[PDB]
């Protein structure tokens, strides 16, 4: 890929975040919310499949992940 | 001839005519001891224990299964044939367990032998663990309704819950709250919060009522949003630098803006209370959801139980 390409991709994905959050992480556009704004999550986080939990196959899932970040 | 025709399906590992001599033996016999010996060698628990038992020799069909680990079956047959030693077992060997830091295998045991009151507590001292740490907001919903599931086969056992299912639902309406907040529902998002305010016993408070700020002043709630700095400000487990940010962020915004202002069952769905009397229910959670938004979910939104 070229280096241009590379790097006209980053300043577009660095543009895409400012504008994709300012309707929440300011208010009425001049005053910076920051400081509230840093106990919320990720989109991607709080979003659930309506998937059935069941007990064996979660708790799998949540022991891999506990042991993964636990050291 | 009975005693080399074993031998022989052992060394052929023909381990199902095994199991079939020893089911066409009589009740008693000099070969169906061995039999099991074999069994227990190559790992068959059900069949050695089956043959013991035919054998009239329970505490060696209880001491493998302590040896092969299937404690349910060593639980059960300590409760049929009064043995009642296994309890210790247990005991220990979850504490040997757990002084391996392998918690995880405790509460595997502790539910494979039907102590879940065990397991409950040590998946609550393990959410509330992730709780004070911080962690993702699903992986503490998911821990809490694990430890509600333990709960409620606990409560099945003996046929509280209002602490385990509530533990599950203080981070399940966390998530709600962040969730409509993002997709642009504010006003959703900030009853959810204002409902979300009752459970600061799970939740840290100062995640609590940021959140809480946040959706007021997401969503011209500025009497709220007050009502949020003050105990935000008055919390007790904060810096005083923190403090003085706090401070300073809210005296920009009541400069900017006026600080005044302009139980029933809640839905799981979007947080509003359950007005009219007749309304879905769920088989496992026991937590409503209106008749307007059942037939959204294939399951339900708090426990994932199916729904029905
Ligand atoms: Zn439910």
């Amino acid at each position: 890929p070229s280096i241009q390409i590379k790097r006209v991709m980053t300043y577009r994905d660095l543009d895409n975040d400012l504008m994709k959050y300012s309707a929440i992480q300011t208010l009425d556009g001049e005053i910076d919310l920051k400081l509230l704004t840093k106990v919320l999550a990720p989109e991607h986080e709080v979003r659930e499949d309506d998937v059935g939990w069941d007990w064996d196959h979660l708790f799998t899932e949540v022991s891999s992940e506990v042991l993964t970040e636990w050291d | 001839n009975q005693e080399r025709l074993a031998e022989c399906y052992y060394m052929l590992e023909d381990y199902e005519g095994l199991e079939n001599l020893a089911i066409s033996l009589p009740e008693n016999h000099k070969l169906l001891p061995e039999i099991a010996q074999m069994f227990v060698r190559v790992g068959m628990c059900e069949q050695a224990v089956t043959a013991f038992l035919k054998c009239s020799q329970p505490k060696a069909a209880v001491d493998t299964c302590v040896h092969l680990n299937q404690w349910n079956k060593a639980v059960e047959l300590a409760k049929n044939h009064s043995m009642k030693e296994i309890g210790s077992l247990l005991a220990r060997y979850a504490s040997h367990l757990l002084e391996k830091n392998k918690t995880l295998d405790a509460i595997e045991l502790y539910r494979k032998a039907n102590y879940f009151f065990d397991a409950a507590k040590l998946m609550f001292k393990i959410a509330d663990e992730e709780a004070k740490k911080g962690s993702k907001p699903l992986r503490v919903k998911k821990l809490y309704v694990l430890s509600a599931l333990l709960i409620e086969q606990y409560h099945e056992q003996m046929k509280f819950t209002d602490n385990a299912w509530r533990g599950a639902e203080a981070y399940h309406f966390f998530i709600l709250a962040q969730r409509q907040l993002y997709e642009g529902c504010v006003d959703t998002a900030l009853k959810t919060a204002l409902h979300l305010k009752d459970y600061e016993d799970i939740i840290p408070p100062v995640e609590i009522y940021s959140l809480l700020a946040l959706c007021a002043c997401a969503s011209r709630a500025f009497g709220t949003c007050s009502k949020a700095f003050i105990k935000l400000k008055s919390l007790e487990t904060l810096s005083s630098e923190q403090k003085q940010q706090y401070e300073d962020l809210a005296l920009e915004i009541f400069t900017k803006h006026t600080s005044k202002d302009n139980k029933l069952p809640t839905c799981v769905a979007t947080g509003s209370p359950i007005t009219e009397y007749q309304f879905w229910m769920c088989s496992v959670c026991k937590h409503g959801v209106l008749a307007q938004e059942i037939s959204h979910y294939s399951f339900c939104p708090l426990c994932h139980s199916p729904v029905g």
